């Protein structure tokens, strides 16, 4: 049987389930990096956003992150409070008195004053409340609030 | 039970395949990167800004004199302070909302 | 003379008339001026 | 009537069209969570933001005193409260206008 | 013929037909997950857009999805309801009476005070009917409305 | 002495005007911020 | 002389009327005061 | 004769003094009040 | 003049590249829907968004009383509704303009 | 000859011209629906835009786009036509008269109304010149017009 | 008495003067608010 | 005594021009109110 | 003759008495008339 | 010195990747045309915004009576209508700059 | 030597500077077209936006951006002069006469009036330098300028 | 210990790899060449607006008289210049953050 | 052994090393250059954002970065100081003499002048801290600051 | 005498009857003009 | 009686006077009020 | 009778006034108009 | 007696001309100022 | 008759005063108007 | 002749006493117009 | 003639004031637009 | 008789002199007060 003789001079065994089990083996060991790059990025960037935090390239922001601060205190925004100007604090109306001790002496009854005061705390609130209203209906919109 | 050079020719395929799919990789490492340099870039930007904005406000600060004292009490309410403190507070808010929203939308890069 | 003494009279009456009027318009004036700064906040802020 | 190993080079070929394929579709998954969990983060801060904006108003607040109560019933048209109304719920229509309009934008993720 | 036992020892039989239909039917198996997974997405941000609702991955957006609301009735809104400044209800006209029971008594007629609650009222709508219209017409404008 | 008398009376008919007068001014300035407060609601929003 | 205790009498008198004339008009510009500043301050306030 | 326009001249000089004294204390009166109303206007 | 194979190896190349490319025909088409999906749910908020809308003005609706006629008759120009008509058109044809934008700008997806 | 003898065995006769233009038959049948496709998305997006209508996925817009009109005449705006204030129209001037038929019978002599209606005509013409002016200017500018 | 029937016509002429007034202050209110929302329309415009 | 009822006479048509005087009075200042009321309540609504 | 002059002194302060008791409510009713013109225009 | 059919299968190669090429160089073509034609309907809906708003302009027109000048005159300074040019002019600017930087932008696409 | 006749029979001569030169050729005789395409595209959105001019695909907005304008003279924005309200030219001051020829005859002296004019120049002046000043400083900002 | 024509297929199919990343190279060039050109248009657009704008304000200009220096000066506090001064400088300072902004955005092309 | 003949005959030794050395070779020697591209146009955008400086392609833009500015001091921003108005600037208070040398001599006082100029002031920083705690807390929101 | 008188008091009333008739007309258009000057200031 | 034709001939010239009186002050007026409108119609148009 | 002369003399000096305050109403309310327009340019501009 | 009474119902009448025809030019001249200061008030 | 020179005389003085206070009324009312228009354009120009 | 010193005594008398009323009303306008520049720059100022 | 005399002495002393009251208007005229014009800046900055 | 009437116009004279130098002042200074007030007030 010379075909028998040229076959074997002209094959090697082959397994295909050997050749596919390397090629898998090293496209998954690959593979895996490649997923774990996305996740990785992934995580950091949503790490900054809600303050969980980074690692790795993004590990540098936190820092930057933790000084724009969240909730509402924000110690880049509270640096401007050691400027805020100083105004005085309510306290109880004291009448004022015109011509102390003269025959012309006449005081402010400050009942009146306490009606005012009550009418402008109400104007002051119905103004702040109308404010906050419009401020969160218009977060969306690039409009300042 | 195949010719000679055909197991060559897959593992020589593999390879290729390998190679390429590294540098794929090495290129999206790459541009995660970029995205953090970015954000890093934003956020400083924003800190010096701050900075240059909060030195302007110690030369021309002023107060108000001891007289007006005694009017501004007698008319100031319970809750005028309280209302600007939260103004104050909602411009703050909204200023961190902002900041947090720009980083969301940098997932998209 | 009577009249030089009331005269006098009169101007002292005034000088003190005036000092009181400064006390209260500066006192006014502040209020005026609390109410304003107080009310403008809010409206700007809106 | 063909010789040897090449149904096993079609073979090797179309496993590794599978496998990238394959590759292909995993990535695309993991687009698509992010995508979600983006919209998750920002519907999320806004909550957040409504929360916070809410609390504040409990404090500074205030009535109308019992007086100035007759002048206002005095004035009051029939259609005063109503137009009042009708601004807020426009205000709120509008609001969650906009929301939906970012989660329709959001499909060009 | 040794020409046929050499061409028989190196010759394999394959059939086109059956090469092709397998590989076809794996890329088949796997692009239909491929297509369902981009179809799934797209239903799952419509329904999360339009009020139908999402599943898989977008599943969890549902519970926020339903407190922003739909329509005007936005449960985000409805908080700040609760802290809505309390105003007088409109009624009828009272007339005012001045030193009553005296010989100055003088009391406003209320006759022109409905004359100027109609002129009130009209100005009222044509304020608000405006500030409707540019409303709608600003909404693709980045305006506060 | 029917001076003091008529002083005092005219001093009681100026009190009676005081307060009538602080019940109208109340009931006015009660109008004029219902009006101002249901005007800048539509004004502000536009 | 009748005539300077009767000059007593009518400055005695005159004295009388001007601290009655200056209790009402402390009442009269004490209550205008009030209202003035009441219809100023709520106007400033809205 | 004499006697009676000294007399006269003395009685008229004497009232004089005490009609300025009266009228001092009116028009003084009458100035405050016209001040005070002027003063307590202008300040508010 | 070849050995027995290379036909068929040939065949199967073109066989997997028709295949391929006719995947990629499919998902470009799934985007064209998806865009078109997009489109029309923007569309649908804005006809929503202005239904709601011109429902509120009827409750709130009020007319000019019979007086003050005379006077707005006696002021009033020839060219006063004309310019408010004007104002109203221009209103509407800058909304209608910011749509078709839109609309154009959809080209992007 | 056994050179020929084996090389007649393993040889199958293959055109270049054959296997090359079917190939490319195959693949420019499926390239022209592939540049078909994105000619159609093309088109149909441009008659959107345009007003000259969409067919196929984008068909069911069309109903949508005609609804939001076109030139100055929307459909959508046209709603709120219904619910416009009624105003008085323009009429010619009639003088005022005060006590008629009384001594102290005095009229506005209407003279001067007219020439503030020509100075208010003016100013009207003037401040919605202007108006149109920035409308057209900031049209880019995310500003209210 | 001839000093009621006087009271009298002059409470008449003044009621006459009254109406009147009336009618022309309705008038003049009603174009004060014509030139008010006929200038506001355009200025809120811009 | 003339005198006396002559007096009385006199303070009882005082008193009836006092009430005549009154009424007209009541009348004008009602009717100065309602105007000048319904002027503001128009120009602050616009 | 002394007679006579307390007659007239007694006839003269009961004339002052009812000028007085008129001038009392001629006064009064015009300040009153003033006040209620000035209050009324100011609380308006 | 190589076996039968090697010539031919990198012929066949040579040939796929070119028609490929080919096939992408004509879907970038079509690209290319898509961006053109959106540039185009672009500038065509501003150029037709403008022609509406000039029409409407015509109606609406109104002059300054005759009187009133006088006093004009008395009081306009020498810099009174250079000012209102200068802020026409400056209006007309940013409009240009604007459209500019969109057609700029384009080049993203 | 049979070994040499069977490897004669079975090879054909093909030689590697040939076959990758005409491959390379090709490509870049293609590849040529899709950078010439490139640049092409890249040369018509430049010369669009900065007044040069696109010949292409492009060419047809050439017309348009040349409508639009350069500079400041948009001729878009030029239909709009030809509408422009008239408004009186400054001149020199003249003085106003009441009741000429009368023995009540005065004038305004038009020496403060001069005053005025310098007055109100300043102050146009620093509101249209401080709105040029804000119009280029919120250039990039959405906003009205 | 193959048969022939196995490596000169291997070395087609390198070089094949080869000349097609360099193709994409040359591409990516190519894009980078196009942001670079963008982004000079970008600045040489606000450079020429910022000329013209300088330009306009030299016809218009005008002074205080020599009269109201007396009452400003009489009023004029400490901290009026300053407090201009800081305006101008905030305005320049966001101008030039807002740029700096654009510039870093460029980075997503 | 003919198997033995007919296998050297049709055979050519190849290795493995030797290939895969020569391909990853020459993709390494290109792909350092593709990432050598990328970095350096992204150290390019970085120093042109951050004033460090580019090279290269975007060298050009160096000069009008130049020209912008940074911190606070813009060279195009400073074009408008020139053209500033002229405003007095701020002294001690002097009494103004009405009738001097008159008997109608008054001067006003000027304490209460100073008590003005303090109240004014501070109205003065108020606002300007107002305004610039906005433009910091809006710098996001496209609005002018 | 007492003729005289009845005369006398007579003719003075005769008189007061035509002083009155005269001060009403008088009297009534000064007010007139007074309240048309302040009402059409009022209105306007 | 000659008082009664002189009384008579009085009310007549002081009813002329009342017409001349009148007349002139419907002018006044009339002239006053058309300034008072136009200035204010002008202040409110701009 | 000279009253009547001097009553038409009156009235014709007020006609006169009438006319030059016209005028001059007119010539002042131009210049508060123009006044008005020129600064609301550029204050509505910024 | 009869002549001297129609002498000076002559010489009132002649006077009464006289005062008639000064007070018509003061009269003038007052309202003629009064005019002038109020209108100009009123159109400025 | 030495009555109707002094007549005339008195008449030449009236008219000679006429002419003084016409003359300083004028000076008077125009200053008065130049400061009231400069102070309504500088208060309408800013 | 007394007459002549008399006349030359009442026009001393009257001299200061304007002089003391030029004082007095020179402090009291000073006053005023401090207080009023006073509102009016407050008044500008907020 | 002393009239003259006095008439023109009052004269002159109207225009001495004329003077000195354009000087302190034009004062005041400044400092109301240096106020305005430093709070408008920061006003409309904000 | 003639010398005496004489002697009293002169005086007369005399006397008008004195008293037209004696308002002229005091008119002089009621004018200035009234025009300083009304000017001060005007100015400011």
């Amino acid at each position: 049987k010379m075909a028998n003789a040229n076959k074997g001079a002209m094959t090697e065994n082959a397994d295909e389930n050997a050749l596919q089990s390397d090629a898998k083996g090293k496209l998954d060991s690959v593979a895996t990096d490649y997923g774990a790059a996305i996740d990785g990025f992934i995580g950091d960037v949503s790490g900054l956003a809600n303050g969980n935090g980074a690692t790795g390239d993004f590990a540098g922001s936190n820092s930057q992150m933790a000084q724009v601060g969240d909730g509402d205190n924000s110690p880049l925004m509270n640096n401007f409070r050691q400027y805020l100007p100083s105004l005085p604090q309510s306290v109880e109306c004291r009448p004022f008195v015109f011509g102390a001790g003269k025959p012309y002496e006449f005081s402010i009854d400050c009942d009146k004053i306490n009606l005012f005061r009550g009418v402008f705390a109400f104007l002051l609130y119905v103004a702040t409340f109308m404010y906050v209203f419009s401020t969160f209906a218009n977060i969306l919109r690039n409009k300042e609030s | 039970p195949v010719l000679l050079g055909i197991p060559l020719l897959l593992r020589f395929l593999g390879f290729l395949l390998v190679t390429l799919f590294g540098y794929l990789l090495t290129f999206l490492k790459k541009g995660f990167g970029k995205i953090a340099i970015a954000i890093s870039l934003f956020l400083a930007l924003i800190i010096g800004l701050n900075s240059i904005l909060v030195g302007y406000l110690s030369d021309i600060s002023a107060q108000l004199p001891s007289d007006f004292v005694q009017g501004v009490q007698l008319i100031l309410p319970s809750n005028a302070l309280p209302c600007f403190y939260v103004i104050l507070s909602v411009k703050a808010a909204i200023f961190i909302f902002d900041v947090k929203q720009k980083i969301v939308s940098y997932l998209d890069w | 003379d009577p009249a030089k003494a009331a005269f006098n009279s009169l101007q002292a009456s005034a000088t003190e008339y005036i000092g009181y009027a400064w006390a209260m318009v500066v006192v006014i004036v502040g209020a005026t001026i609390g109410i304003k700064l107080f009310k403008k906040f809010t409206s700007k802020a809106s």
